[PDB]
């Protein structure tokens, strides 16, 4: 049974890319905070550089039918071709809308594309139309379907411009093909259970410390460490990582027993990683990559290996649950098993061991909305008041 | 009326203000009477 | 018919000209200065 996207869904919208002859896709995406301009994301080397999907993750909040959407302009649905929608980005909240104050990427009749917080007005609307035949007007839209947008304003198509060396989201009167993939699906999310994206702190399996990095004391090279602490640092933002799957479509879905994932620190933005020397570090985004960023969690502390499960498309069943499910983080690859180190405010190393000590035991608690969104906040500010001092002091 | 909003909206974002003023400011070449006096008058469909 | 006459012809931005296509568009008074060339110029106003 083919799933049909409905209202309150989870999506990402992405596009082709054919820079120097080859296909690239691309992400929609763009960050509340400062800029409101969107920006499109690279997901075509998940492999070489992490896809930042926080920003990219957009929710049908409301679809409505045109002269619907007229009347109540004058004054949990599936959707079907040609309604008019609304887009609110997740990480933001905002919604999505026709700026109409165009930055001139060459392109006069052309209007941006960004994030606007009130819903009023026809700006943030949208009416999607099949790609092609295949898709009707009034059709129910499949989950694997193609989109044409065109906003309502400016009757300006979503259009992805070549003309400057950076790709650049635009309304424009061109047309440009979008493909939604359901990242997830709230209805059918299983409450207390472990879900792709969440923001997620690794208590310790004896209650009073945290996986965290060092202090704040300004040293890149003592935050990139990784260890044990306990005490305040588990209600501070250092401890927050965000759980990445290694699959851009469906990204929210239950974790797996044995499936690859990459954690982040919220804060630092930088991805946990094994070292050649064994050693737990984080690396930029950049030179992250699968074999040293992937970590699992496994049900029993035991070798047994499950082999390759099959991948399976839709929200997935229930399996790691929040509080209670005792995991043991294993890195992908190298097979080792994390634990504390014992270089004995504990400070305890994190190593990497070949079969681990007796507590290895990982419980996962579920961050607040709002204690995530200050994380990511937090970082958006460090990295722009870094680049303004620096600019400053040159 | 919000179609006629719209409407609006769409041609002023298509032709710019300041490039009708231009064209407006643009002038006309004078015919002018010869030494003669014949009056000199360039084909007028020939140009602005 | 107006408004079905400006959705057409901002579903193909072509018929406005390479002047206000919208990409690399001089604009309208600069294809207005460059045709008073044009049309002072005898080799591109008349075929010759």
């Amino acid at each position: 049974e083919i799933q049909f996207l409905r209202t309150d869904d989870e999506v990402v919208l992405q596009c082709t890319a054919t820079i120097h002859k080859e296909q690239q896709k691309l992400c929609l995406a763009a960050e509340g905070f400062g800029n409101r301009l969107c920006f499109l994301e690279s997901t075509s080397n998940s492999k070489n550089v992490p896809p930042d999907l926080s920003i990219c993750t957009f929710v049908l909040e409301q679809s409505l039918s045109v002269r619907a959407l007229q009347e109540m302009l004058a004054n949990h649905r599936t959707l079907l071709y040609g309604h008019a929608i609304l887009l609110r980005h997740s990480y933001s909240g905002m919604y999505l809308c026709c700026l109409s104050t165009s930055r001139s990427s060459t392109d006069k009749l052309a209007f941006d594309v960004g994030l606007q917080e009130d819903t009023t007005g026809e700006a943030c609307w949208w009416t999607i139309h099949p790609a092609s035949k295949q898709r009707s007007e009034g059709e129910k839209v499949r989950v694997g379907d193609d989109l044409i947008l065109v906003s309502v304003s400016s009757e300006r198509y979503l259009h992805l411009s070549y003309g400057n060396g950076s790709l650049h989201v635009d309304a424009a009167f061109q047309q440009t093909l979008w493909s939604v993939a359901p990242i997830s699906s709230g209805s059918e999310a299983a409450q207390g259970y472990l879900i792709g994206g969440d923001v997620l702190r690794l208590l310790h399996g004896h209650m009073d410390e945290c996986l965290t990095v060092p202090s704040g004391e300004h040293g890149e090279e003592q935050r990139r460490t990784v260890h044990y602490e306990g005490g305040a640092v588990s209600v501070h933002a250092r401890s927050l990582w965000r759980l990445e799957t290694l699959r851009v479509a469906w990204s929210g879905s239950h974790i797996r027993w044995g499936q690859p994932f990459r954690l982040r620190h919220v804060t630092t933005g930088k991805y946990l990683s094994l070292m050649e020397d064994k050693n737990l570090l984080l690396m930029d985004k950049e030179k992250a990559d699968v074999k040293s960023t992937a970590f699992t969690f496994r049900s029993s502390k035991e070798k047994l290996d499950v082999g390759v499960r099959k991948e399976v498309d839709g929200m997935g069943t229930s399996e790691i649950k929040y509080g209670d499910s005792v995991c043991y983080i294993q890195h992908v690859d190298t097979g080792l098993w994390l634990t504390y180190q014992s270089v004995d405010s504990i400070q305890r190393k994190a190593i990497m061991h070949h079969e681990g000590h007796m507590d290895d035991g990982i419980s996962l608690s579920r961050s607040q909305h709002e204690e995530s969104r200050t994380a990511r906040v937090i970082r958006s500010t460090v990295f722009l008041f870094n680049r303004f001092i620096r600019g400053l002091d040159a | 009326k919000g179609e006629a909003i719209r409407i609006r909206s769409i041609l002023r974002s298509l032709i710019p203000l300041g490039d009708l003023v231009g064209v407006i400011s643009i002038a006309f070449q004078m015919p002018t009477i010869a030494k003669d006096g014949n009056v000199v008058e360039p084909d007028m469909s020939a140009g602005f | 018919n107006a408004n079905v006459v400006v959705r057409l012809l901002i579903r193909r931005p072509e018929c406005f000209g390479p002047a206000l296509r919208g990409e690399g568009g001089n604009g309208l008074l600069a294809a207005m200065e460059e045709a008073i060339k044009i049309a002072e110029d005898p080799s591109r106003d008349g075929p010759s």
